[PDB]
């Protein structure tokens, strides 16, 4: 999607595009277990 | 070769744009020789055949 507006932006901003390109470039030469639980917060103490 | 050919497309509105350029320096020196020819009064020169 940003190829039409860095033709709105001209030639000098080329270069802000370039990881844009790259991810481009490679386009054209080319399960997941619970992270967060936030359960090692939790704290047991039996001194208390 | 395989490989992306972003090179000749590039290359090839390179060739385009110099085309027209050099064209164009063409018509400069096309003019610049038909008043050396008109200067002179023999066809296109002297030092180089027709």
């Amino acid at each position: 999607d940003f190829i039409a507006e860095a033709n709105a932006k001209g030639w000098i901003m080329a270069g802000s595009y370039f990881f844009d390109l790259v991810k481009l470039n490679g386009s054209a030469t080319e399960d997941q277990f619970d992270t967060g639980t936030g359960l090692d917060k939790s704290s047991f103490d039996p001194t208390q | 070769g395989t490989g992306s050919q972003i090179m000749g497309n590039m290359f090839g509105v390179f060739n385009s744009a110099v085309l027209a350029l050099g064209g164009i320096i063409i018509m400069y020196t096309l003019m610049v020789s038909t008043m050396n020819t008109a200067h002179e009064g023999q066809m296109l020169g002297q030092k180089w055949s027709s």
